[PDB]
RNA sequence: GGCCAGGUAGCUCAGUCGGUAUGAGCGUCCGCCUGAAAAGCGGAAGGUCGGCGGUUCGAUCCCGCCCCUGGCC
C-alpha cells in the first residue's frame, strides 16, 4: 500500500507467487495431517462400548 | 387475493333504495357482516379534520428559485375577496386547479394543528393538502387536485371530500364471488336486516338500451368455455372530458386510481354490479373479433406493455391484425383506450372460471377482473352491466350510445341462466342445526337469497339464482338458512360417543420415553423436517449412503434446504449449536418425530374418482407410493453432563452417557437391548455402539467423529444417539417372581481377557456357566496395570448366589463359580486371575 | 372436496414434493388422517388426530 | 416483478467503493490475584466480511448470476 503506484504491479506479483507457494504447502499438509488423524482415531481412542 | 374494499356511503345508498332511511353505525355493520359470514379485516374512518378546511382554486403560481427543490408561492382563491398566499412544494398542479386548503387554526389527522409559517423567505397562510394528509387516500407524492366542477372555492372541504365516510376492508371467501361488489354485499345486508332489496342490475334500475342490429362481427369457438359475450358502442366521446368527482372518489375509496372516463366507468360498474367490463378503442380494431384458444408459442402484449407467453389453454380475443385481450385477465395494448380515443366498443363477457384461474396464475396477473371471473360472474347481467356502462360513459364524456348490440349466448342461445333445481326436506336445516326453527323459516330465507321455492308436501324444490353457483346440494342450502338465522341460536349438547379403547401401546410408549428422558435431564425440542444445506457432506457420508436418498420439496421457504430429513440428528445438532452459541454450553436435547425415507423416485398416483370409496387395492397403492416414515427417538449432548456444585467440579459428557440414554429408552420401552462396537458415521469409530433388540438393529449411540465435529462447528466431545422406535416391538411382559427365603452367598471372580473382549461378553459367559443359582452379577473393577500384560485387562465381578429351596455351602457356590470360569475360558478366552 | 383450478385449492399454498405434478405433498392439515380412519374403521367414528 | 437498502467475530452490531476489519460491547484464553473463583489491572486468540464465478499482479470493497431478511406491491 505504501509503495509507489508504479511499483505495486511488479512487487505485488512477486508477493502473491510466494504467498501462494506457502498457502499451497499448508493446504496439503493440513489434509495429510487430517488424514492421519482420521486413520488413527479408531485405535487411539477406542473404548469398550 | 380475496380483498373487497368499499365505502359505507355507497353500500348504504344501494341498500337504501329498497329501505329508505336505512343507516347503521360502523360497529353494528361490522358485527352484522361477521355474523352472516363476511370477515371484516379493517374498518377505516376517513379524516377527521376540524377548523377551516376549504376548497380553493390556484389563481397564480410564482416559482421560488435558489433552493434544494422547486418551491411554489401560490395565490389561492378561497371564495372571498382576499386571495391567500400559500407555499407548496408539490408540482402536480397548475393555475386554475381546484385544491383543498387547510388554513391557520385547522386540525388535520392526527393532531396536526395548522398555523401561519415563515418558509422559504415567504409567509405561508396555510397549506395545500395531499390525500394522505387528509386521510382520504394514500397519495403523498403530490397534493390533491379535484376535477373541474367538483365544487366552488369556499366549499367546505370535509363535505366535498366526504370525510365522514368509513371504508370497509373485507376478505371474501371463494364460495361467495357475488359478494365482490356493492350489489352482492347490499343484498346480503337486506337479507340480514329483513329488508326489501332493489337490485342495482335489474331492468328497473338499468333500463335496456335499443337493440337495432349487430354492433361488431364476432366469431366464438364454444370449446373455450365462454358462456356469454356482448358488445355495444359509444361514439363521439370527448377526449378532454374527465370523470366527475363523485365517481373518481368512489374508485379511490375502493382502491382503484382514476385514469379516463371510459376506463373509470368500466371499473365503477365492475365494483357496482360485480361484472368486469372492458373498453376497446373501436377505431383500432381490424376486422372480425374472434374468441379462440391461443396456439403453441403464441404471445401477446397486454395493455401494461409487457409481452406474455401464452398457453394453448389460454382463451384470447383477437381481430384480423393482432390479439385484443387475454380473455378475463387483461386487455391488450393494440385496442387499449388512449387519450385521443373517440369511439369505444364496450366488452361484457363471461369466461370459464377454471380457464381464467389457470391463466392468471401462470402469468401472475391477479387482476380485478380475473379474481372475479375465477369465482364465477353472474351471466344474467352481462347486457345490464353493458348498458349501464354505455349510458354512463355517454353522459359523462359527451358521447352517444349506438343502438346496436351483439350478444352471443351460446349455440343454441341460452335465454335462461337458472341452475338445476334442488329438492330438500323442509325440516333438513332444523335437523342439522338442532334447532326447531319457526314455521316457514327455511322457505323465507331461501327466497331472500334469490331462489325460487315451491312446496311439494314436505319437500321443497329450490332453484338458486344465477349469481349463486355455489348452491348445488341441500347442505349448501342449509348453510344459507343457518347463517341468516344466526349460529348463536344453535344449542350446546354433547354427542353420544361410544366407549373408547384409550391410548394405543405405541402412543403410551412415546409418553413414557419422553417422561424418562426429561427426568434424566434431557430437554425436548421440536425438530425441523428440512435438512441443513450440505449436512451429509459435513458428515462425510458416502455418495451411496441411504440417508442421502431424500424426498425433496419443490417450493421450500429456503431454496438451499429442500430435502426432508432421513435422520433427526441434523435438527438436534442445529438446536444444540443455537444453545451453546448463546451461552448455554452444558446441554442435553432429545426429540421424537418421524423421518422421511423414500425407497424409489417420487412417483404419483392418478386421480381416483371421488364419487365412490377407493377400493382396498387403490388404498394400498396410494400407501405404497409414499416414502417410508417411521418414528425415531434421538438425543445429543455436550458440555458438562453433571453440573458443578458443593460436591465437586461436575463431570463432562462422555460416550457412556449416550449409551445410558439408550438404556433409559430401553427400560422405558420394557425391552432388552445389546450394544456392539460398530463403525458408522457421523459417530467416532472407536466410541460407537450399534444397538440391537434381539438380532434386529435399531440404531446407534456414542461420541461423534472429531472430524465431523470440526467441520460442523460442534462442541468437542459432542455425543449423540438415534433409535428407530418402529423397529422396537411393543412388549407386554408378565413377570412371576418367586422370592427365595433362603440366604445368599457372595463371591467375587477376577478374569483376565484380551483388551478387545467386551465386558458384557464376559458377563454373559459367566452367567451361562454359573446356571440358575446365579441371582446377580455386577462388574465393579477393570484393571490394566503392569502385572496384567499388554493388550489385556482384568475384570472383577461381584456374584450373588441363592438357591430357591435350600441354604448353600461355600462349595456349592464355588462349584457354580468354577463352571462360570470354564464357560468364560471357552467363550472369550478368559484366564482366572493369578 | 377441494375443487381443482379454483381459489378454494389454488389459494391453499402447499409444500409440493418434487418434481412438479407429482400429486405428493406435505400435508396442510391432519384431515387426511381423518379420511384414512373413515376408510379403515367401522362406523361410528370419534377420532382425534 | 422494480431500482434500492441489508447478510461482517461465539452473541448483538459499527466500519471500509483494491494490498492492516490498527473493529466495539459482551463470549473464549493467559498473567498478577484467590485455598479455588470473579471483579480489577495487564495482555492474547478467533472472521477465510452470504454462495459461485469474473475483472485485476492482488477483491469484504468493482461486474454477473444465485441464496437469505428489510423498505414495500
Ligand atoms: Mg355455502
Ligand atoms: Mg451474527
Ligand atoms: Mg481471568
Ligand atoms: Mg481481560
Amino acid at each position: 500500500a505504501v509503495l509507489p503506484k508504479e511499483q505495486r504491479a511488479e512487487a505485488g506479483k512477486r508477493v502473491n507467487a510466494a504467498r501462494n507457494a506457502a498457502q499451497r504447502s499448508y493446504d496439503e499438509r493440513l489434509a495429510t495431517l487430517r488424514a492421519e488423524r482420521d486413520a488413527a482415531v479408531l485405535v487411539a481412542e477406542g473404548i469398550d462400548v | 387475493s380475496n380483498a373487497m374494499r368499499l365505502p359505507y356511503s355507497w353500500l348504504r345508498e344501494v341498500v337504501a333504495v329498497g329501505a329508505s332511511g336505512w343507516d347503521v353505525t360502523p360497529g353494528e355493520l361490522e358485527q352484522t357482516l361477521l355474523r352472516i359470514g363476511h370477515e371484516v379485516e379493517e374498518v377505516i374512518p376517513l379524516g377527521p379534520v376540524d377548523g377551516p378546511v376549504t376548497v380553493g382554486r390556484v389563481a397564480d403560481i410564482e416559482e421560488l428559485t435558489g433552493y434544494k427543490k422547486p418551491i411554489r408561492a401560490c395565490a389561492v382563491d378561497i371564495g372571498d375577496r382576499q386571495y391567500r398566499e400559500i407555499i407548496c412544494g408539490a408540482t402536480n398542479f397548475a393555475v386554475g386547479d381546484l385544491v383543498v386548503v387547510a388554513l391557520p387554526g385547522a386540525t388535520l389527522p392526527g393532531g396536526f394543528t395548522i398555523s401561519a409559517r415563515k418558509a422559504y423567505g415567504r409567509n405561508s397562510d396555510g397549506m395545500i393538502c395531499s390525500a394522505a394528509e387528509l386521510n382520504l387516500g394514500a397519495d403523498h407524492s403530490g397534493i390533491l387536485v379535484l376535477p373541474p366542477g367538483a365544487a366552488e372555492p369556499g366549499a367546505d372541504g370535509a363535505g366535498v371530500l366526504g370525510l365522514d365516510d368509513v371504508v370497509f376492508h373485507l376478505a371474501i371467501t371463494p364460495d361467495r364471488g357475488y359478494c365482490m361488489s356493492v350489489r352482492g354485499l347490499a343484498r346480503e345486508l337486506a337479507c340480514a336486516y329483513d329488508l326489501d332489496f332493489v337490485d342495482p342490475a335489474s331492468n328497473s334500475r338499468v333500463p335496456p338500451l335499443p337493440i337495432e342490429g349487430p354492433a361488431w362481427p364476432l366469431t366464438v369457438q364454444p370449446e373455450t368455455g365462454v358462456r356469454r359475450f356482448a358488445l355495444r358502442p359509444v361514439i363521439g366521446i370527448d377526449p378532454a372530458a374527465v370523470s366527475p368527482w363523485w365517481l373518481q372518489r368512489r374508485l379511490l375509496l375502493c382502491g382503484i386510481r382514476a385514469t379516463c372516463p371510459a376506463v373509470d366507468v368500466t371499473n365503477y360498474v365492475m365494483l357496482e354490479l360485480g361484472h368486469p367490463m372492458h373498453a376497446h378503442d373501436r377505431n383500432r380494431i381490424s376486422g372480425t373479433l374472434g374468441v379462440r384458444f391461443a396456439r403453441s408459442g403464441e404471445t401477446a402484449v397486454t395493455l401494461d406493455g409487457i409481452e406474455r407467453k401464452l398457453d394453448t389453454a389460454d382463451v384470447l380475443i383477437v381481430d384480423d391484425a393482432a390479439t385484443a385481450a387475454i380473455g378475463g385477465v387483461m386487455g391488450a395494448a393494440s385496442t387499449e383506450v388512449r387519450a385521443d380515443s373517440t369511439d369505444v366498443l364496450l366488452e361484457a363477457a363471461i369466461w370459464d372460471p377454471a380457464a381464467v384461474s389457470r391463466t392468471q396464475r401462470r402469468l401472475h396477473l391477479p387482476s380485478e377482473a380475473a379474481r372475479r371471473y375465477e369465482r364465477t360472474v353472474d351471466p344474467a347481467i352481462s347486457v345490464a352491466a353493458l348498458d349501464r356502462c354505455a349510458r354512463l360513459l355517454a353522459d359523462i364524456a359527451g358521447g352517444e350510445v349506438s343502438p346496436t348490440l351483439t350478444d352471443w349466448r351460446g349455440d343454441p342461445p341460452c335465454d335462461d341462466w337458472s341452475p338445476p333445481p334442488i329438492r330438500m326436506g323442509v325440516d333438513v336445516p332444523d335437523r342439522i342445526a338442532g334447532v326447531a326453527y319457526p314455521q316457514g323459516t327455511t322457505a323465507r330465507r331461501l327466497a331472500q337469497i334469490g331462489a325460487v321455492v315451491t312446496h311439494d308436501g314436505d319437500t321443497l324444490t329450490v332453484t338458486p339464482p344465477s349469481w349463486r353457483p355455489d348452491l348445488r346440494q341441500p347442505a349448501d342450502l342449509v348453510e344459507e338458512v343457518l347463517r341468516l338465522e344466526g349460529l348463536e341460536v344453535i344449542p350446546s349438547v354433547l354427542p353420544p360417543a361410544p366407549a373408547g379403547r384409550g391410548l394405543t401401546a405405541g402412543q403410551q410408549r412415546r409418553r413414557t420415553i419422553g417422561r424418562s428422558l426429561a427426568l434424566s435431564g434431557y430437554v425436548e425440542i421440536l425438530p425441523t423436517p428440512f435438512l441443513p444445506a450440505g449436512v451429509f457432506d459435513l458428515w462425510g457420508l458416502e455418495a451411496d449412503d441411504s440417508r442421502r436418498m431424500t424426498t425433496r420439496v419443490l417450493n421450500p421457504l429456503e431454496a438451499d434446504r429442500p430435502q426432508l430429513a432421513t435422520t433427526l440428528l441434523p435438527a438436534l445438532l442445529e438446536a444444540l449449536v443455537r444453545n451453546v452459541s448463546r451461552g448455554l454450553v452444558d446441554v442435553a436435547l432429545f426429540a421424537i418425530a418421524q423421518v422421511v425415507q423414500p425407497t424409489e423416485q417420487t412417483r404419483g398416483v392418478g386421480l381416483i374418482p371421488v364419487d365412490r370409496r377407493p377400493t382396498d387395492d387403490e388404498i394400498a397403492m396410494l400407501d405404497a407410493s409414499l416414502p417410508r416414515q417411521p418414528q425415531h427417538v434421538a438425543a445429543v449432548l455436550a458440555g458438562l453432563r453433571e453440573p458443578r456444585g458443593p460436591w465437586g467440579p461436575g463431570r463432562p459428557v462422555e460416550a457412556a452417557d449416550a449409551f445410558e440414554a439408550v438404556r433409559i429408552i430401553a427400560r422405558a420401552s420394557r425391552v432388552d437391548v445389546t450394544l456392539r462396537p460398530a463403525q458408522y458415521l457421523p459417530w467416532h469409530p472407536g466410541r460407537c455402539a450399534q444397538v440391537f433388540v434381539g438380532e434386529s438393529s435399531v440404531g446407534h449411540a456414542g461420541q461423534l467423529h472429531p472430524a465431523v465435529i470440526e467441520r460442523s462447528g460442534l462442541p468437542k466431545g459432542t455425543c449423540a444417539v438415534e433409535l428407530n422406535l418402529d423397529a422396537i416391538p411393543c412388549s407386554a411382559p408378565l413377570p412371576a417372581p418367586r422370592v427365595s427365603p433362603y440366604p445368599a452367598v457372595f463371591q467375587d471372580v477376577s478374569l483376565v481377557v484380551a483388551a478387545d473382549i467386551p465386558a458384557q461378553a464376559v458377563a454373559d459367559a459367566v452367567r451361562a456357566g454359573a446356571g440358575d443359582l446365579l441371582e446377580d452379577i455386577a462388574l465393579f473393577d477393570v484393571f490394566t496395570g503392569p502385572q496384567i500384560g499388554e493388550h489385556r485387562k482384568s475384570l472383577t465381578f461381584a456374584l450373588r448366589f441363592r438357591a430357591p429351596d435350600r441354604t448353600l455351602t461355600e462349595d456349592d457356590a464355588s462349584a457354580a463359580r468354577d463352571a462360570a470360569v470354564q464357560s468364560a475360558a471357552e467363550r472369550v478366552g478368559a484366564v482366572l486371575r493369578g | 372436496n377441494f375443487p381443482a383450478d379454483h381459489p378454494a385449492r389454488g389459494e391453499q399454498d402447499t409444500f409440493y414434493i418434487a418434481p412438479e405434478d407429482s400429486r405428493q405433498l406435505l400435508r396442510t392439515h391432519t384431515s387426511p388422517v381423518q379420511i384414512r380412519t373413515l376408510l379403515a374403521r367401522e362406523l361410528p367414528v370419534y377420532i382425534i388426530s
